[PDB]
DNA sequence: GCAGACACTACGAGTACATA
DNA sequence: TTTTTTTTATGTACTCGTAGTGTCTGC
């Protein structure tokens, strides 16, 4: 059934040796699942961010023959294979995958009975039945009470006897604060371009069509190290009319370009640091900074970070004119927020997106600034309330 | 072309409220011997095996082997408009996406033709569950549903231990402890209330309460329930129906025994 | 029976009648011929033909199985957290027999109105049942659609229509409707449309119904010249500190009946993409927002707009 | 029979012939009605130009009195027009037929700028899908508050301001039917102070007829309180010719005697500055200064100090203008 | 002066609980013949006509005709506190706005005067065509209410078809098709349960389910409901109260489009 | 040391949801005759007296006179987990600052104890005068629940008068007034429906609507409700909780506004 | 005939955001 | 290679929990 399936599903990994993630993360998830064998399978033998994960794997066991980390949280951007690695590792270690998604009801009672059904009884087949591995995709979309139910069933001293894998897209969600102090925190780096280009070459060669690796590297840089977006874009651009991909088709913006939710630190880095050396025009940098700062979201946090980070730079304006007009711009934003929240005229919120591009124009430097998270306004408000 | 003319609509009514929340789907396997449903929970907890033979219906016609992947909640709105004493014509075409149910439920000539969109699932195969059960007993159905409701008042799990005197049911909770001891009740006029003991190697296991009560939802459907359980092998309740077929259930025990 | 307007009567029924974005429409035609289309998101300006392309592709792929293997959902439907869980998912699992290379198509038009949680719940039903069903989404602002949905599709992007692409379909509608015309009137229709084919058909039908002939002054009697093309020249006059011509254009736009909110909004949109210095553009935008605060609090006259123009002229002469 | 109604509602153009100004737009709308091809309309413009009255005349011409309730669903800002209404009553009205007589329906949405963006986004496929059965008319004053999809779906007619040449005979008809004595300068004052708005022209005419009984330029400029052109010219002459204390005394004496307000003085002075051949820098400075004074009068401020600042804005530039030579 | 008097209060309760979620305001048209009420719903899709005879009242006097606009949300909170074996009094002066709703408690001792405030919504009189219907069907109201509830489970809009054999109800919904066809069931002991066909031309129309179940709340009013249908003129759900009058309903068909293929 | 045993668990499942929204604390005073509860609101408008005698308890042991205070927020969540026909036992030690509440089954091996922190509240007894009123009448409990919900749809303040003909309930608002006068229903089979008037001086006063509607969810606690009020004495609503004691309520009159132009 | 159980809709409550 | 929290004052929309309540079953 070659014409009945998507290319992401046809070329999907089924074994461990054809995964495309970072190798460390795969070893860490496999070694985390392989130490669960003492309590589940009843067998003693199975057969920086690096140092903390390598120390915590060999940290020993608590007096319940179970790991000190009871769930594993898989964080990263979309399109790397977190669900694929979780399913492949669970099927590799003899477990049976139980899928939790955002398409379920996810009410606290439904969450509680489904975790208690998945984890607290064995298989119906009896001997030879594979144990149940709970995989919870999109845990960041779950409510606060669902995470509270999960932590309540995590800390029963009715003990948890089965592993749980949690997959999220953003670790800094307010609903996953407590989970990060109890989970096996696995951070996903973006995929390497060499392995990605080689896998796209295998995908194109198995479909009998040619694409040189320059245009594949251009597609990799355009789609942000995304396997799913690049394979879908190759499926749209190939079709059956032509076999050789052109560079101008990928360099065109009409197909495969998606809006990317930029992080706060990436936005602050692009505002305070000039791009290293076409792209030297200042208007292009103006539009790029404005578009990515608008596409990041959470405008108040960006304003707080710009307020807390613009005085720590190596400022070349010794006359403090740039600092004065930056404070004028911040007061202009504050006046606009007050006028929008006072007169119920919310059409005044098109201008405070131009505050980060004003800070980028004022404080464009070629140095490497150390941007810290904003906290002075929040601690000031807490202290004032106290 | 497949046709199944069930002589009473009460028996197909009482099947489905037992397995309403229990299974998310119904897989009617269609054969010349009869209907077959080897359904399985996605969390590998409970298994439902249902088989009604061809001679128990008003008529039965089958051309070739067929399977009905059927949404179970979508079926349940048909039986809310069905009757207790009526003829039900469960029919389907050979290569089609529909499943029709024709009946005259309110006994007022009202020919109701309710169609159902089929759904396709993956073809998982469970051949034969092994039956080497050490402990088999027979119990009345109506007494089994009451004691499952009695232990549902206080606790959240039942410890079930078979013994030569009888099956012992125990539960614990913060409110209190519910416990009864089964005795030999064969000295009664009713033959269904008698408990028969043909067991050896007594075992003690723990089972969930939310799955045990819905096993006993179809207790007016059959008079006698056969309990089968042993070590490292799931508990079986068995609903031997009078004429058209039989129903059995499976239930994996809890990890934390006793 | 009632005769349809020319926007909906002359909707294309095949993919070869759709003009503009020739490579994307040609690839959609190839997909419609062969099959096995992937998940698709089409983004672009209004009136480009995203709904037309999606419906033509679905009609050519499915054909006689249209009424049972296509689920169309719009913003007039609910599409909440319950509709995705019980309606998209049940239709995705639903068994529909189809020829090889053909799948069920779930059309989610205007996906910007879809909530964030519903799009989060849309992901796993999109990935699991992709062997049987496919998705076709249409949107105007692609930033409202979340990133995991956009990663699951080939995000196609439509550009604004070229004047020749509008002109070819204008020839088509004119020869099936027998409309007398001149060349300058059709350039006026194209100028009033501004990349919008709906506006082109609406203005052509209005000019044909009101006058029966397409010249320039028959078009401009009922239609209007576009507003920010004058605002660009007035902002250019404000750049060279020429207050007289800027006030002339401002008074011409004031006597046409435009509210101060619309004028200052088009001023801000013109100054967003204008070609000047970056710092001058930033202080211009700050001055525009400062004037828009006074417009929003209640005072909105020609004097405030003239004061905004004079302050914009002052910003050039104050380094 | 005689009725107790305001003159802006007693004299309403029930037919399309009684409207005065937008002749080409109304001819096109009448040709749309007569050929049974009326599309989705978008009537926008300044207030008082006749957008509600146009669609009310259209609904009265299209449908008779025995079937008006079955064809027109009129919803304005006074009714709740949420997304429940768009997904509920509006969708059920659009997707169903007519009870009495076969024909196309009409959904009039007055004050469509006040609708939320969710309702406007939900309105798109109701317009597009059921365009054969019903037509939607959106009437707004601000076109920026309507999403571009709804602007694309509906053909737009800009109901611009009413020019005083064609605005005279409707006022003459109202005068003749109301038995009002009016001079030529009174009608000129009406069509000047109205400024493209037939509602406030009739309000000024009714208020002047009640206050004085006659409509003259003196009576209109007394009842409205507006300053006359000669007094604004005198104020400009005093601000450009004499010193601070004498011009202040003259303008304060005029404002005390006539009971003038500084807002109308600022408006007419702003109109007279662009006619006077000023230098560019002087005009820029004057425009910024009067913008500052007219902003300052929107709060609890003293009007005398703002009048002194209004004099000051010209006493600054007197020396610059003279030394420019 | 207007002084009507309901002989039992259960008749008024069952009328206004059927228009509670359906109609916007009660526009009582008063004459010497009886009390009329001809108002559309909020969506301008359905039309309700209610005519109560003067002979069914206890005492009825009407010196001059009145148009009586009364808000129903405030009105429907007074029939909650009304008995069913009890006396309902309706009063209206010549040039006043108060509407005395005088009755007794279920404890059956006390007068209970409740007042309304009249509204000034002018309404153009909607002309009922009174044309012949190509399908006239007599059917019990309990059976018409039951299969409208069963069809709301399956679909959103129901295809209603009538012919020589009988009426037919089809609901092309999400889960599939639900088809109910009933005929000639007059061979029973009861006289209320009867399906009778009167006219010949076979029609097919689609209606919204949310208004058909709204119309069937008048089941305690009449044992048998008359169904009138034709190709152009809409569907009529006709309740005939035994000794009070009649309740007349209208519901416009939906717009359907055939596939081009 | 305080330990008491109840006959039924539905008494606390009918008395304690009534004060869910009136008072912010539950102060129980221990005496040899029985328990006493006298509390006020934060608005100082309603006073509640609850006196349950010691003769009806299954057991009662008391040695000292103490004063304990119980909060409402944790208490209301506990009683939803409790039963209906069970026995409710309580425990409180002399030096412990934690009241024990047990809602075990009448035949159970184990108990369920949901204790709460004793709130140290410093309040004083205002002291009811227990003077002779102007009118004392007896009313049904379930009928009083309906007539308090009756006037909630009309206005926000109601007027209760009590003359020699009967007790007049009035509620004037923007919609319309409603007058209710219970009188003379001694000719019934039940002894519950006997509405009698004992005294004679008529008094007209205005009382707030919300606090009477907060009272009438405790109506199946008793059979009849006794209503006592005077000209300046606050309105007293008397409950008699079976054989174990009685309950008394107090409403100060609602402040009537001015009349202007 | 009346007590218990079932789903049904109305209502209270918490949260997010509103621009190009 | 670096992450907490409730303020802005309405209006609206979404989502979820809860509570009367009509109706069905049974001895
Ligand atoms: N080595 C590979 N070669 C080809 N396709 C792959 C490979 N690994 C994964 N994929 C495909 O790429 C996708 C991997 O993403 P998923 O694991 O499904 O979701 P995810 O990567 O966790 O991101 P999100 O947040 O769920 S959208 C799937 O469609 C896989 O079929
Ligand atoms: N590319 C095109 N070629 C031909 N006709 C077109 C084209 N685009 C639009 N039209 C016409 O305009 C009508 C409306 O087009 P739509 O597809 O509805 O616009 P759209 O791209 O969906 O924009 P939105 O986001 O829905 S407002 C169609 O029925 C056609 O008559
Ligand atoms: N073109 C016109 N011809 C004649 N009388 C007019 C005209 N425009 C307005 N009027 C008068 O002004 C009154 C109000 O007109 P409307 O139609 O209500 O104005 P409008 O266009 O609705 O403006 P807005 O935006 O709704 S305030 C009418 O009743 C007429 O008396
Ligand atoms: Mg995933
Ligand atoms: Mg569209
Ligand atoms: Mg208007």
């Amino acid at each position: 059934a070659s014409s009945h399936c998507l290319w992401v599903d046809e070329f999907a990994p089924r074994h461990y040796t054809e995964l495309l993630s970072d190798d460390f993360t795969n070893r860490c998830l496999l070694k985390w699942l392989k130490l669960w064998d003492l309590v589940v399978f009843g067998h003693e033998r199975p057969s920086s961010h690096e140092q903390v994960l390598e120390e915590m794997l060999e940290a020993g066991l608590d007096p319940s023959q179970r790991p000190k980390q009871k769930v594993a949280l898989l964080c990263g951007p979309p399109g790397l294979g977190k669900t694929t690695l979780a399913h492949v590792i669970a099927r590799h270690a003899g477990y049976s995958v139980v899928e939790m998604n955002a398409s379920d009801d996810r009410s606290p009672e439904v969450f509680r009975t489904r975790i208690e059904a998945a984890t607290q009884m064995e298989s119906v087949l009896g001997a030879g039945g594979k144990p149940n591995c709970l995989v919870i995709d999109e845990i960041d979309g779950a409510p606060v009470a669902a995470i509270n139910v999960l932590l309540s069933i995590l800390n029963r001293k009715g003990l948890l006897m089965r592993p749980i894998i949690c997959i999220c897209n953003d670790q800094f969600a307010p609903s996953l604060r407590q989970l990060k102090q109890q989970a096996f925190l696995l951070h996903f780096p973006p995929t390497l371009p060499s392995r990605l280009v080689q896998r796209l070459q295998e995908v194109s060669l198995r479909q009998g069509m040619r694409a040189d690796p320059g245009v594949l590297a251009a597609l990799c840089e355009k789609t942000d190290n995304d396997i799913r977006a690049c394979i879908n874009t190759l499926q749209f651009l190939y079709s059956r009319g032509q076999r050789e991909l052109s560079v101008r088709d990928v360099q065109a913006t009409r197909v495969g370009l998606k809006d990317q939710r930029r992080g706060l630190f990436s936005v602050w880095q692009e505002v305070f640091q000039l791009p290293r050396a076409s792209l030297t025009s200042a208007s292009q940098r103006f539009y790029r900074v404005l578009h990515a700062a608008a596409s990041a979201g959470e405008h108040e946090k960006v304003v707080q970070g710009l307020f807390d980070n613009f005085l720590r730079l190596r400022l070349r304006d010794s006359s403090l004119g740039a600092v004065c007009v930056a404070l004028d711009w911040l007061a202009f934003d504050d006046l606009l927020a007050g006028a929008a929240h006072h007169s119920q005229s919310f059409q005044l919120l098109r201008y405070p997106p131009f505050l980060p591009v004003a800070f980028h124009v004022l404080f464009a430097s070629s140095h490497t600034p150390r941007i810290t998270f904003p906290s002075s306004q929040q601690e000031a408000q807490n202290r004032m309330s106290q | 072309m497949f046709e199944a003319r069930l002589v009473q609509g009460s028996i197909l009514k009482k099947v489905l409220e037992a397995l309403k929340d229990l299974i998310n789907e119904a897989c009617w396997d269609i054969s010349s011997s009869g209907v077959n449903l080897q359904s399985m929970d996605s969390s590998h907890v409970s298994l439902v095996q249902l088989t009604l033979r061809s001679e128990g219906f008003d008529t039965y016609r089958c051309d070739r082997n067929l399977a009905m992947g059927v949404n179970l909640t979508s079926m349940s709105k048909i039986l809310k408009c069905a009757g207790n004493e009526d003829i039900i014509t469960l029919r389907a075409e050979d290569n089609a996406d529909t499943l029709a149910l024709v009946f005259e439920a309110p006994n007022q000539e009202k020919v109701s033709d309710y169609e159902m969109k089929l759904m396709d699932l993956d073809v998982e195969q469970l051949g034969i569950p092994e039956q080497e059960y050490s402990c088999v007993v027979k119990m009345p159905s109506g007494e089994f549903a009451r004691i499952c409701r009695d232990l549902s008042h206080i606790g959240d799990a039942v410890v079930i231990s078979c013994a030569k005197d009888g099956v012992k049911f125990s539960a614990s909770g913060e409110l209190g402890n519910g416990n009864i001891k089964l005795s030999q009740t064969s000295n009664v006029d009713k033959e269904e209330e008698a408990v028969t003991i043909e067991m050896n190697e007594p075992v003690q296991l723990t089972f969930a309460l939310r799955y045990l009560n819905f096993f006993t939802k179809a207790t007016p459907l059959s008079s006698t329930v056969t309990l089968s359980m042993s070590a490292d092998v799931p508990l079986v309740v068995e609903y031997k129906i009078a004429d058209m077929g039989h129903l059995k259930y499976y239930l994996a025990p809890k990890i934390e025994d006793e | 029976h009632y005769e349809l307007p020319w926007v909906e009567k002359y909707r294309p029924v095949k993919l070869n009648e759709i003009v503009g974005n020739e490579d994307t429409v040609s690839r959609l035609e190839v997909f419609a011929r062969e099959g096995n289309v992937p998940n698709i998101i089409i983004a672009g300006p209004p009136g480009t033909g995203k709904t037309t392309s999606i419906l033509c592709l679905a009609r050519a792929l499915l054909g006689p199985a249209l009424k049972d293997a296509m689920l169309e959902l719009n913003a007039s439907n609910d599409r909440g957290i319950d509709v995705v869980r019980n309606k998209i998912k049940m239709f995705a699992q639903q068994k529909v027999t189809l020829p090889k290379g053909r799948h069920k198509i779930i059309i989610l038009d205007e996906a910007d109105s879809m909530t964030d949680g519903a799009q989060q719940a849309l992901r796993r039903t999109m990935e699991i049942y992709s062997k049987t069903t496919r998705f076709a989404l249409a949107c105007n602002a692609s930033d409202k659609i979340i990133e995991p949905i956009q990663s699951r599709c080939a995000v196609l992007r439509y550009t604004k229509l070229t004047d020749a692409q509008i002109l070819t379909r204008l020839m088509n509608v004119i020869e099936k409707e027998r409309v007398p015309y001149t060349d300058d009137g059709l350039e006026a229709i194209i100028f009033t449309a501004q990349g919008d084919m709906r506006q082109a058909l609406n203005n052509l039908q209005s000019t044909f119904s009101g006058f029966g002939f397409i010249n320039s002054e028959n078009v401009f009697k009922v239609c209007d010249e576009p507003h920010p093309l004058l605002v660009k020249e007035m902002i250019q006059h404000c750049v060279n500190a020429n207050i007289d011509e800027a006030y002339k254009i401002l008074a011409h736009l004031w006597h046409l009946g435009y509210s101060p909110e619309d004028i200052i909004g088009n001023i801000f949109r013109v100054c967003k993409t204008f070609q000047m210095a970056e710092y001058l553009k930033l202080e211009f935008i700050k001055e525009i927002g400062y004037t828009h605060m006074k417009i929003a609090e209640g005072v909105n006259s020609l004097l405030q707009m003239a004061g905004l123009l004079a302050r914009l002229c002052q910003k050039t002469m104050a380094p | 029979k005689i009725r107790n109604l305001p003159w802006v509602e007693k004299y309403r153009p029930q037919t399309l012939n009684d409207l005065i100004s937008h002749q080409d737009i109304l001819s096109t709308i009448q040709k749309f009605i007569n050929e049974d091809r009326l599309p989705h309309l978008l009537l926008y413009g300044p207030p008082g130009t006749g957008k509600t009255s146009t669609i009310l005349a259209c609904a009265k011409q299209l449908y008779k009195d025995k079937e008006f309730g079955s064809m027109v669903l009129e919803l304005n800002a006074s009714d709740d027009r949420g997304i429940d209404i768009i997904r509920g009553p509006i969708l059920s009205f659009a997707s169903t037929r007519t009870i009495f007589k076969k024909g196309f329906k009409l959904v009039i949405l007055d004050e469509a700028d006040a609708m939320t963006q969710d309702a406007q986004n939900a309105l798109r496929r109701v317009i597009e899908k059921f365009t054969e059965n019903t037509r939607f008319c959106l009437i707004c004053n601000y076109l920026s508050k309507i999403i571009p999809a709804l602007q694309s779906r509906c053909t737009r007619f800009r109901f611009g301001p009413l020019t005083p040449e064609l605005m005279v005979p409707r006022l003459e008809h109202v005068v003749e039917e109301e038995k009002v004595d009016i001079s030529e300068d009174g009608m000129k004052a009406l069509v000047t102070l109205s400024s493209g708005d037939m509602r406030r022209a009739l309000n000024i005419l009714q208020s002047t007829n009640m206050a004085f009984g006659k409509v003259t330029e003196e009576t209109v400029y007394t009842c409205t309180g507006h300053p006359l052109k000669s007094d604004i010219a005198n104020i400009l002459d005093w601000m450009l010719n004499q010193d601070f204390t004498t011009a202040y005394r003259n303008i304060t004496e005029l404002k005390t005697l006539k009971g003038l307000a500084l807002h109308d003085i600022l408006t007419e002075i702003h109109l007279f500055v662009h006619r006077v051949d000023f230098p560019s820098s002087v005009r820029i400075h004057l425009l910024t200064k009067m913008a500052d004074i007219e902003y300052r009068l929107s709060v609890g401020t003293n009007e005398k100090i703002q009048l002194s600042s209004l004099i000051a804005a010209f006493q600054v530039t007197r020396d610059l203008i003279v030394a420019e030579a």
